[PDB]
Formats: structure tokens, C-alpha cells, sequence
């Protein structure tokens, strides 16, 4: 996996060459809002609990089939594994939003994934709409201006949302 | 890679668990560090020719048979000045990826790992690289935290051939 | 247990290999933090007492059959509220732990683990634990980074309870 | 293994009572001193190499019958798992300096030690002569004033040599 | 599944073995208790209306708060209380499952393996539960073998709930 | 896998429904029949080593081919595991008639069987033959009168024999 | 392990001979009072959950010492694993009135009990005092009268009570 | 030891749970065959001798060479004789404990394993045997079920030898 | 296939290294030995219609009864007489190929594995191979190192059935 | 794997044959040159190291592109593995000598070389040429007169040939 | 250590079998090749100190500057001529011990196993020893297979250093 | 383990000093008598099977409480295991003498062995007894002066019986 500093060392290294200012410039831009990006990952990770039964409630009301008897998320252990999938995606989307960079999340989360499904039976494009909700939710939390030093946010959220989509994306 | 922002998202995730405070300050400790570690690459960036051609007449000067012996490790002739220079060019560049992840993990993985085998198939001698090394740390000119954390990376390369 | 130093040294131990630059910035981040979470652990001590019986009162008011319902579980009798105050009280001490030694280690050791166990058996609902750390949060009267950090163990057990 | 914060800690649990105000002011004064004993740690670390391979030459040209033939020192495979043997000693006293408790060396390195080498035949005493000959070095390296911010680290240097000292006792 | 038929093949199968007398002996026993089985998954079937709607009256009427307080988990409201007899009704089924199969397999397989991350995630009380299935342990009027080998199927929910 | 109670349950829960007065008279009637099915399980496994011995014989002195040096079967090492595949397919046959239900030999049995043999080169058609063999020598175990209380067992003969054609099919 | 016959057959075999009439006799009468037995194992495992809760409460109720800070019992990994251990031996007692021996409860459950709860620091007599209580309540549960046949259940009562009092021994 | 009993409880204990209906269905079945196997066995035992005997003369019957080969692996002596009378003794004593057991534990453990051995070293053929648990087959004179489980541990035997 | 080449080859692939003048030694050994082990098997190979016709009716003479009783495991018949022929030419093909291999290699591979389940399922008696092949090594006519080595492969054939 | 002589007696067994005495007579013109063989086997394994280095170092100044920045021999841990992979293949040549008989080298090192090397991104052409190098030093080695009994090994000069080339083939 | 009779023992031990004629072929060559090891031994022990003198000088020839510069690891003072005259003798004293053995197990237990680290540690080059040994091998004056037999484990240690 | 040869070097080794010409000698000797060494080696092996089972054969008619019935070779499962100990001596035995050396008998089979029977409530003594009678049997087979050539193998018979004698004196 690499994070936002070893992402460009590495392509550095295969044209052999050091990195330039600008590529460093990039770099310090991105030491300069750290902290900003920490209170995000603190923020979904201690509302995660909520964040996945809330959206799991949602999914199943707007989607009563995939309860029902015979339903892929029917039966406990269906159910639990359900749960946990949603949780397992939210977490690796506050990996790479603390790394800086998406490998994480793509190669040891979103890899394979369609296809898991796909084996399984599992409704690919229920999934996707779980990880929208989970999305709105956690935007929300990490918008909210309450106990918090006041400034701008949105590329942060910009970026946080493009995670949650590259997973709603792989499974679609 | 060792990098601290690498490591943390590791352990967590070997550990099944979300990020908690413990990873939060693994990243402040990186960003405090990383301000110095970025310029420090820049520095050493802008100078890194007269770095490396120094180096390397540091190295002759203290092993002038290596410019003197016939054979293919030794660089009597051009071609093994040339392949000399780029050898420690090599290493001043690793230095720098370090600098910038703030850890050793570029240099293990593009030059440590593997070291041995290369100079002892080739018999190049770990002690002509080690000198360059101690060249490179009293002549870089950084000062403050950017000259210690270079220096940390510089003495693990000399550590590494020792 | 999990804290920034003790995870450190372990993955360095793990991995076979002196500490660098890496580990020494995870103790950076340790101790810039430590500051806030020594006093924020101060604090609560001092209000711990106003903290865990406003808990407890929260905890009644949200579930008033919890007073009046008879058995071994419940409040109903003082020796109900007794063993609630104490619960209420272990939360907060261990919340003190983990500010001082800056990680959820002291938690998940002495409390996280079996903590499901413990419910079932003895018909305890996390529910109601889930309320008494909420008030907590909400009358600590702790600011800046203090408060951050206190929240984020107060949040950390919660999460461990639903 | 404990830190110098969950030491005090699981101290504090067993007797059920939290941290007193004296007792945190304490931690305060070592998180104060933090970055003296990181450059410790440092410089020991980068003088890994020069510290073991000087003190190693040193105990052999003092004590010749360990590499004379028949010696515990003779042979390419008794000499290697020597030099690693001071290495690894090394390795553990900065694991300790670190993290400012001595837990982690009785633990994973002193613990059963002089048992070991008892049955190997390794003659312990001329570990400690070893062991102390590190000490001698790696405190010097800790004291030398070059290229350091000037200021007291007496306190360090006398909990680091009682880390040596720890270990020099348990293979005696 | 397990059940007398399945689990004998299985010890059979991983022993690389035939089937013996051990295993029909296995059998023999299951099919003199399916007589007593097979009658009472009919009577069950036959009051089941009854059973399911008379047990979440019980448990309304001795967790009165369960249709007082407000939020998903409750019965304040109708979705709450359909929500409440289906899941006493898929208790039921499992129930008539195992008198079926012989043996606790389907409800352990459809019901209990993940029981708990359900009724953690959505705080639901076990002790609800608990209570239904005592209130139908004391009402399905079943007798002989038939009962009790009824009442192990709803006393083994009723100690996996606690 | 199921057993002829299970197996009827998982099709009722993928309904959500309880099993009706009608399917829970049919397992009644197997119930009433149980005895017979044990007998034949207990005949077939007490002539295991004659069923398979007397099935290879012939199959040898029919495909004379297969034990000439080159042959599938020929070598010590070739002859014994023919034998063993006779013997683990006979296993499985009556396992699924003590349990009522083929999942068992499907599953653990029959599945990729096919490609196995065509992987190897021996050929599935002379197993079928040996298979066959195997049938009509336990299907006469089974229906001899002698020492057993008289009834009819023709519908078990031939959920026997549906086993054994399951088996040929799957290697043909 | 052994069950009530392989008890008997082991004995003989190694004196050489077959079962007498008596011994035979014995083992018949047992088999008399097979349902008893099965009832007595049907309705302690039917109770396991409040047997053990109602017998711990009981415990750290007169034995406080337990589960005060610092105490065996105290911290959830503790409480739980005591609770877990109650269970446990609640559950082998069970196997050997199931089986009618003791052997299951000897070799794989309080052999070397002892000596790893003293390595532990787990106070034998507090265990041994736990199992008693387990001890009445169970007792009292095979022995009531309601929904079941009435007859003569005290010898059994005795051969449970003894399994219960051979446990608390072992580690008293 | 493969018997109803032990395995019921083997298998439940392999997985950590108790027992629960499905083996008390095992319990039944061992329950109401030992009525059989118990009379099984005490009839065996009284016809031992005849049986013993009857068994070696239908040996040597079909396989005359056996008492008149030298080797000590044959018959022709008094030696030889009596260790042969002695093995088929042990295998119908064996018979019986399997009765007694209700199932073929007794026989695998102190008979079985190991016997291939044994024939291959003292050149001993199973052929030999074969033909002695034939005769014990059609000679018992057990009838119904104890004739049925009886013949099953003989029948295990032969195709333990072939 | 054990020989003497494959397996020198063998170990050090195992090991990871290069032929060292161990495996040369091994090599010496096998050459060396080979002359008299390729002269050996064209003597057997030329006597070998006399040497199987001849083991046959040393084993016919010693076991009067294989040629008596009727029976698919018996040679009483043109048949089973036939199959005996063959299967005797099949031991003494193996011990040519053994010869010329130098090693045990080709028999353990085409006759020893399985060779037991296949005696015990068509009960073939292991005495009778073994009279079989004391024939040949008394009857071959190899003296020197040719006598030596041919008698090892036949010794170990017997070991391999006794 | 098959050695000169096990391969023969191979083909034998298929035919259910003795070998003819002309087969025994080729093998025998085999055991005569037998020295030879083990002269080139000493001779290759005896300059393993100078082959290799020599192989690789021509190799690299002949394609530089392999040792320039994101060239798959570029950084120690690819060059390692490279110089690796030639001493590899030069080993399983000389096991094939000394064998006297390909399957070895085909079966342990070439079968799936091809794919493992498209997989990785290597170019098997470059690996090609490496091996054509070794091939080269290798011969000369073999053929050098000094300090050797004076003969004709065309013959196996030709067999060691056939072995590189049928490596190269193998992957390019 | 190996050598061609305790590696026979092994390959043979690890398969559970007796020794046969593929191992004893083994020792025929082994012994065969011992009248040449033995008498290169008892040679090269005669010439020893001729040996090691010349063999020292030659590296001092080729490396001048191992006489001239100043370094604990150099021999510009008895003491490290005295250090570096062992060594080679250290190399001379295995190599006889693996033409008395028969393989080049000696060397490879007692020098060849963590000579990297001891060179690495010291800062030795590999390339002195490699010329010292060359030196051995064109002037031990042996002959035949003597000589063919010692240049393989003169060659094997320079494979081992390059 | 040790062969003859490498005995004398690791002796030699400890002393820092080369073979002497008395050592270079003996070892001559040892490699002058090898024919006679490899062919007690070949005789034992060859009738390794009749030496175990005349052995055991004689041992349990001299000690009857073995095999009666709860004695130790007592049940077919004991009565395996004895004999496959004695072969399993046998073949270490063997092993001693084709390397000259007795390590690889006194490591990897005598050691802890009497201890194992001491636990099992094997009796050792019993075991020597056979040990014994193996001897005997070996020292007939290898003095046997038919079809070889003569000479003197009394010093090697001598060693022979030492081996059997030191696995004799291990379980006593
Ligand atoms: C072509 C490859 C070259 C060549 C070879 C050649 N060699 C021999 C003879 C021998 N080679 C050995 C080998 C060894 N002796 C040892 O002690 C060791 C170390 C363990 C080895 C590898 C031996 C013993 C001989 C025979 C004795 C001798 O030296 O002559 C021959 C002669 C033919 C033969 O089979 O004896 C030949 C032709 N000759 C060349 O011209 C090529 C360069």
C-alpha cells in the first residue's frame, strides 16, 4: 500500500529522478491541512457504529426483498455478514482518507469484490446504494460545525466522497 | 514502505480495527516531523552533483587503488568512474525518498534489500561506499531537525554495510 | 497494550530491527499530545464524583423501569444502585487511563474484553451504559484538544457497545 | 511489555483508584524531557555497528582463549551468533530507553538468559565483560555535545547505564 | 445441520469409514422419536396464530416500556409491533424446524450463528425474547415426549440468549 | 449436505413457510419404512470386500486391456487404487440411503469426478462398467429373503439402484 | 474415555476374559433406568444458563474479595473466564452422568486443574465452593416432581452428586 | 472407542457443546438395542468352548496343510494348535465385548489395528480366519436382532481381513 | 525411483546447492558398479523362460494345494497357472530393471507400492512369491559382484512381503 | 525425474518388456565415457560463480535498458533476484549432466517459466540471452585441454549444449 | 556434515529404510576416492608452512595496500600478518580435513556458515581469500586425482566468497 | 551424526591441529578393510526380516507374560509396535556400522528411549533381551563363509556385537 508521500516516491523512482519542488509543493499543501483531514477520520470512526445500522436500516426499508424469506440478507448469519461488509467498507474508506491515497482501499478492499459478489449472489447494486447512505451520513458528521475550530472543509469532503464512490463504484 | 503513516494503517488493519487515537498521533508525529523533512530534501536536492562528484574523490582519495587496479569493479578507466558516480547518486537519491515518507522504507526496498548479493557478485567493497556516506553527511550543510533526520537515514545505509 | 510507545517498539521487535526515524516520530506525536490528556485526565478525577451520580440520574430518567422493575439486574433496591454507580465509575476511571497513557489499551484490557459476555449473563443492557457515557460527554466541561481526546475514548466504548 | 504511562497504570487498576494529582504532575516533568531521550535513542541506534564490532575486538584481544581452536568464539558460525548475541542485547536497551520502562528487556531478551548460556557452555562473564564494554561506548556517544542543543542529561545517561547494568547482572 | 442422520454420516465419512451397527443404532433412535416430533410440529403449526400473537402480548404486558418509549428498536408503534410478531414467529418456525430435523441444526444454521451482532447492532433486548418463548413453552398444550422434547428446543433459544 | 428431513426444511425456509399437514405425512410414511432402509445399509456394508473384489475381476476379465503392462490398472500401485475408487464410491452409495438424500454423494463424491479421471486417463466408461457391476450384486444383498422378517422392499431397491446410476452417469 | 459398558469390557480384557452373568446382570439393570438418566441430562442442560449465573452471583455475593479491584474475578476477561470455567465443568458433569462414567470429567477436564489454576494465581477452594452451589441447584432441578413420571430418581441424584463432589475435590 | 455412548459425547465435546436432543436420540437407540446385545453376548459365551473348537476343526477342514506344514506359523503340532484355538478364542471374545459396547470399538482397538502386521510378520493367513468367523456365523444360532448385530461384528471382521 | 543418480540429484536440490565431489563420489560408485549389474541383466534376461517356468513349480511343489483347490486365487487351472507365470515374470522383469538402474528404484515403483492391498483383496499368499524367488536366487548362475547385486534386489523383495 | 538409465527402463515397462541387448549396449557406451561427464560437471560447478558474473555483466552492457531506472533489473532486490535466477538455471543444467537426461531440468525449473516471467513483467527474450551467455563461458570451460587426460567430448559438449538451449527455449 | 556415507545414512533415514545397494554404492566410491584424498592431505600437511607463507605473500602482492594502510582489519603490522597468515591457515587446515573426509561438510560446518558476517564486520574483503587460494592450488605440486580432488574444494571455497 | 572420517576431524578441529601421519594410517586401514565392512552391512540388511522375527519369535517363548493377555506385546496394536521396535534397532545398528560410528545410533535412536518405556511401562529389560538375540543371529549371518572370499572379519564382528551391545545396555 502506499500513502500520499510513498504514492509519488514510487513513480519518482521509475523515471529515476528526484522529486521536483512542485511535486513537494503538493505535498506540503497537504502537511499544511493535516490536521483537518485527522479530525475527519476521528469524526466517522467514532460515529461508525451509527453511521452502518443507520444505513443498514434504511437499505432494508427501501428494499424489503432482501429480508424477506430467501432474501439475501434473510437469516442471522446473512444478516451479520451483511452488517459486517458495510462496516468492513467504512473502514478502509477512513484508511485511505488517512493515508492520503486510494491503494489501500483498492487492493485490500475493493479487489475482487464484483466478483465475490457476483459468486455469491449477493445483489451487487444493493450494496452500492448501502455505501451511498453510509456516504450522506458520514459527510453530515464531518460537516457539522459544532465543537470544532471554524474553517473550510470541502476538499476534504470532496476527497472523502471520492472514496466512498470508487467502493460504490467497484461493486456496481 | 516503513513509513509512520503506512505502519499505523497496517497494525490497525492486521488488528481488524478502526483507526483510534493511538494512529492519530503516529500521523501528528509525521506532520510535525514532515516540515523539516521536505525542505531537507530540497536542500540536499540542489546541491546533489557537487554532493556526489565530492563523494566520489573522497572515496579515491582514501582508496586511490581503485583508480589505479585493472579489472571491472574498479574504476581505473571511464567506465568505472562513471558507474561509481551513479552508484552514489543512487544513494543520495534514496536518502531524499526518505526525507519525504519520513522513514527508511524507499531505501529498504529499492537498495538495501538485495545489497549483499550485488556487492559480492560484483566484489565491490562495502568500505568505499560507507566512506562516500561520511562525506555526504559533513558536507550536506543542513542544520536542525533536517540535518539529524538525514543523518538517521545516512548512518542506516552505513549501518547496513557494516 | 495498545498504546503509541508500546505498539512501536512491538512492530520494531516484530520486525526484528533497531528503532529510526519512524518510531521516533510516533513518540513525537505521543508526547505533544500527552499534555492535554494529562490534564484532561486531572480533571475528570476531580469531577468524577458529580460525573458518575449525574450519570446515574441520566440512566433513571431514560429508563425509569430500571427503579421500580424487581431483580438482580435492576436498581430497584440500593444495592441495584450501588453496583450501577460502581459500573458507571469503572467507565469513567478507565477513560482517565487511557488519556494518561495516550491509547485504548487500558480500556480494551480491563473492560472491552468479555464485556459481552458479562451483559448476556447477567441480563445487563449496553443501553444503558450507552446513556450514562453520553452524559459524560456532554458535562465533562473539558475544551480543546482535552476535550477532543476524552470524546473519542467516551465514543470508542460506546461503538464497543452497539 | 509497559511504557512508563501504562506501568503506572495497571498499577493504579489493581488497586482499583485513579491516577493521584502528584503522580501525573510526575509524568509531566518525563513528557517535559522527551527529547533528550529520543536523541538517545538515536544516537545509540546510529552507532549500532561501531559500538558491537569495537567492543567485540576489544573482548577477544583481552580474552584469547575464546577464539583460540576449541574456544566458544571459534569457528565462522560461534563468532557470528556472538556478535549477534551483543547486537541483539544492544537492540533491547533501546527498546528500553524508549519506552522509559525496563519491562521490554527482562521480558523478550534477560529472561532466561544466563540459563541458555549455562547450557551452551558460553561463559557468561565474558558476556558482561561484553555487555559493559558497550555501556563505556554508547554512553559516551549519548554525552558527546557536538551537534546537539547543550543542556543536562545526566538523569538519561544514569537510567541508561541502568539498563546495561541489568543486563550485564543477569547473564553474571 | 446437525442432526442424528447427518452427524452420524459425517464422524462416519471423516473417519474414512462404512456405516456400522453404532451409526443404526443412531438411526434407530431418531426415528422413534420422530413419531413423538412429527405430531407436535403439526399441533405447533395448527396454533400458530395464537402462539405468536398471545406471546407478544405477554411480552407487551411485562416490558410495558417496550410500547412506550420511542425509536426503531420498540414497539411504540405498528411497524414496530409487526416487527416484534414476525421475528416470535421466526422463533416458531425454527422451533417445528427441529422437531422436524430431529435436532437443533436449522435453528442454529437460520437463527442463532450471528444472533448476537443482530441484536447488538439494533438493541434488541434478549430478555424479550426470553420471555415469549417461556410464554410459549407454557401454553402450546403439547404433552408426552412430544412436550418435552419441544420444551429443549425452546429452552436451548433460551440459553443461547443468555 | 441433507438427510431426507433437512432437506425439505431448507426448501421451506427459502418459502418462509412451515411444512404443510402433506409433506409432513410424507416423511411420516419414511418413518413407517425406516427399518428396511437400515437393513439394506447394513447388507450392502457387511459385503463390502465381496461386492467390490467380484465387480474387479470381472471388469478385468471383460477390459482385459486395462491390466496389460501400459494398461490404466496395471502396476501394484495402479491396481490398488482402482480398487480404492470401487470401494470409496460403494461408501458413498450407502451413505445416501442411510441418510434419504444423494446430496451427500454428489457432493463429496461425484462432484468433478469426470475431470478427474479425464485428467488422469482412465477411462470413466470402464468405471461405469465396474459401477454397474457393483449394482447388481448389492441390489441382490439387498432383496434376498433369507433370514429376514418378509415385506416389500421394491421401493428402496430402487432408490438404491437411482444411487448407483447417479454414481455411472457422473463418470461417463 | 470410557462409557458404562467399554468400562466393564476394558476391565475384563485385560484379565482375559469374557463378561460374567453378574457383571452382565449389573449393566442390564442400568439400562432398566436409562430414562431417568436421560432426563436428569436433559433438564441440567435445559438450566445450564441459570445454573451457572444464579451460582456465581451466589459466589461473588459471600465472597466479595473475588471481584474487588485486584481480586481473581475482577476486569471482564476475568469475570468472564470464571464464568466460562463454571460452565465448562457444568459441562463435562453432564457428559459423565450421560455417559455413566467418570473418565470424560477426569482426563479432560480437572486433570492438571489444580496445579493450573495455583500457576494462575486462582483460588482453588473459591472454585470448589462455586461447584457446590452449582451442585444444589442442579439436584434441585432433577429432582422436580412437575411435568414428568413419577418414580425413584435418588440413586441417580447420588451418582450426579458425586461426579459434582469429585470435581470440586480436584481442585479444592 | 467407536460406540454410541462415547462418540455421542466425542463429537459434542469436539465441537464445546452440550449435549443436547440429537445425542439424547443416540442415547435411546443404545438404549433399545442393548436389550438385544446384552443376550447376544451372554448366549455367546456359553457356547465359547463348542464354538472355539468347532471353528479351529473347520479351519484345518478346509486348509489341511495347516496341520501338517512345518513352520511354526502351522499346526502341526500341539503348539501350533492351541496358539490357533487361543487367536479364534480371541476374536469371539472380542465378538462379544462389541455386544456388550454396541459397537465395534472393543474389536478395532484391542484386535484390528495392528493385524495386518502381525499376518504379514508370522506369515499367519487371513484366509485361515476368515474361514473360522464363517462357521461362528452359521453356528451362534442367535436369533432376530441379536442374531442381526452379532453377525454384523463378524461380518466387520471379515472385511477388516479381505 | 530410488537410484543412485536421481538421488545424489535429489538431495542437493533439496539442500539448494550445486553438485559438490560428494555426489561425484556417489556417480563413481554407481559407474563403477554398473559393469557387473548391465552383464547381470543380460543373463537373467536370457534365462529367463527357464527361471520363471522353474519358480513356478518350486512354488507348485512347496504349496501342493495352489494347484488343488478350486478357486479364481488358485492355480488349478490353465487360468490361475497362467496368471502365476506372469506374475513371477513381473518380479524377475523388476530385478533386470533394478540391475540396470542401479538401484531399487523401478521395483518399490511398479511392484511394492500396493503390492498388500492387492495380496489381501484377491488373497494371494505372500509365501508363495517368496518360494518364487528363493528359486531364482539359487538358480540364476551369477557369480562375482553380478551375484551380489542380483541377490540384494531379490533379498529385498522378500524383505518387502515378509 | 529420470536419470540415463531409469529413463530407458521407463519406456521398457509401458511395452511390458526386458531390455534388448542393443539398449544394454548403448548404455554401456555410457558408463565408458563416464569420466568425461564428470569432469564437465566438476569443471562447470567449479567456475559457477565467474559463469554467472560474466554472464550477467555482458548481459547488462548489451542491454542496458534492463539496469536504467524501471528496468526489471533495476534497484538490489531485482538484481538480486536476477543474478539468482541465472545461478538457478546454471545449477538444474548441471543436474541434467550429471543425470544424464533432461526431466529434471524440465520439470523442476523450465515448466511454467514462461507465464511466471509474463506475469512479473520480465522479458524472457533478455533471460535468453543471458543463458546463451552461460552457454558459452560454460563450453569453453569444459573443452579447456589443461590439466586433462588428452580425449573426444564432442560429444558431450553437444548434450550440455542441447541443455542451455533447450532453457532459453524455454522462456523466450 | 556432509559426506558421501553420512549422507547416505540420512536420504535413507529420512524414508524409514534400510540401507540398500544404491547406498553401498555410494561407498564405494567414496572409498575408491579415498586413497587420492588421503595422500593430497598428507601432502598439502607437509608443505603447510611453505604454503601459507606464499600464499599470504601473494596477497600482499596483489593488494600492496593491505601492507601500507592503517586499519585494525589490515596487515601493515605483525599483528595483522600474524592475523591474516591464520586465517590462511585456518583455509589450508579445512581443506585438508575435506579431502580426509570425503565432502565438503568440515568447511562448510566450521568456516563457510557466517563468514558474510565476520567479513562484513570486520570490513575483510572476500577478494584477499580468493587469491590466497589460487595461489594454494597452483602451488600444492600434487598430481592425478590428488590434485583433481584438492582444486575442487580450493574452488568450492572461492565459490563460496564470489 | 559422525562417520569414521569426520570423528577424527571434529577431534582434530577442537585442537586447532591438522590429521597425523598415525591418524592418516588408521584411517588407511579403515579404508582397506571396507569390502568386508559393506558386506556385514549387505548380509544383516539382506535378512533383516528373519532376524526380527526369529527374535521376537524366541523372545516371547522364553518370557510368556508378555503376550498374555494384559501384558505389554498383549492386543494386536501392542504386539505391531514391538516388532517395528526391533526392526527399527536393527536398522540403526546397521547404520553405525556402514558409517563406522556409533553417533547416528546413539542420537537419533537410543537417546530418551529408556525414559519413553519407563513412561509407557514398556519393560526395557525385556527389550535388551531381544536386542540380544538379534545379535546373535547378525554375527552368524555375517561370519557365514559361504560363497565369498575369505578372510579375517574378526575385528569388524567385534565391532558389530559393540553396537547391539551399547543398544542393549540403553533400555536395561
Ligand atoms: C572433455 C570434457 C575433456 C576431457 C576429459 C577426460 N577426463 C578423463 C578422465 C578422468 N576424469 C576423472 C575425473 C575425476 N577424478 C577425480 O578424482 C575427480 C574429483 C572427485 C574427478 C571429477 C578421472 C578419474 C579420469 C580418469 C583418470 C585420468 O585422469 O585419465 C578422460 C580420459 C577417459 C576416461 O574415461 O578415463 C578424458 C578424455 N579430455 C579433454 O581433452 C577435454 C578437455
Amino acid at each position: 500500500m502506499f500513502d500520499a508521500f510513498t504514492k509519488v516516491v514510487s513513480q519518482a523512482d521509475t523515471r529515476g529522478e528526484m522529486l521536483s519542488t512542485a511535486q513537494i509543493d503538493a505535498l506540503s499543501q497537504m502537511v499544511a491541512e493535516s490536521n483537518k483531514r485527522l479530525d475527519v477520520v476521528n469524526r466517522i470512526t467514532s460515529n461508525a457504529s451509527t453511521i452502518v445500522s443507520n444505513a443498514a436500516r434504511s437499505l432494508f426499508a427501501e428494499q424489503p426483498q432482501l429480508i424477506a424469506p430467501g432474501g439475501n440478507a434473510y437469516t442471522s448469519r446473512r444478516m451479520a455478514a451483511c452488517l459486517r461488509d458495510m462496516e468492513i467498507i467504512l473502514r478502509y474508506v477512513t484508511y485511505a482518507v488517512f493515508a492520503g491515497d486510494a491503494s489501500v482501499l483498492e487492493d485490500r478492499c475493493l479487489n475482487g469484490l464484483r466478483e465475490t459478489y457476483l459468486a455469491l449472489g449477493t445483489p451487487g447494486s444493493s450494496v452500492a446504494v448501502g455505501v451511498g447512505k453510509m456516504k450522506e451520513a458520514a459527510l453530515a458528521i464531518v460537516n457539522d460545525p459544532a465543537g470544532i475550530t471554524p474553517g473550510d472543509c470541502s476538499a476534504l469532503a470532496s476527497e472523502i466522497a471520492g472514496y466512498f464512490d470508487r467502493a460504490a463504484a467497484a461493486v456496481s | 514502505m516503513k513509513t509512520p503513516l503506512t505502519e499505523a494503517v497496517s497494525v490497525a488493519d492486521s488488528q481488524g480495527r478502526f483507526l483510534s487515537s493511538t494512529e492519530i498521533q503516529v500521523a501528528f508525529g509525521r506532520f510535525r516531523q514532515a516540515k523539516a523533512g521536505l525542505e531537507a530534501a530540497k536542500a540536499l536536492t540542489s546541491k546533489a552533483d557537487s554532493l556526489i562528484s565530492g563523494a566520489a574523490q573522497a572515496v579515491y582519495n582514501k582508496f586511490p587503488y581503485t583508480t589505479q587496479m585493472q579489472g571491472p569493479n574498479y574504476a581505473a578507466d571511464q567506465r568505472g568512474k562513471d558507474k561509481c558516480a551513479r552508484d552514489i547518486g543512487y544513494y543520495l537519491r534514496m536518502v531524499t525518498y526518505c526525507l519525504i515518507a519520513g522513514g527508511t522504507g524507499p531505501m529498504d526496498e529499492y537498495l538495501i534489500a538485495g545489497i549483499d548479493e550485488i556487492n559480492r557478485t560484483f566484489e565491490l567493497s562495502p568500505s568505499w561506499y560507507i566512506e562516500a556516506l561520511k562525506y555526504i553527511k559533513a558536507n550536506h550543510g543542513l542544520s536542525g531537525d533536517a540535518a539529524v533526520e538525514a543523518n538517521s537515514y545516512l548512518d542506516y545505509a552505513i549501518n547496513a554495510l557494516s
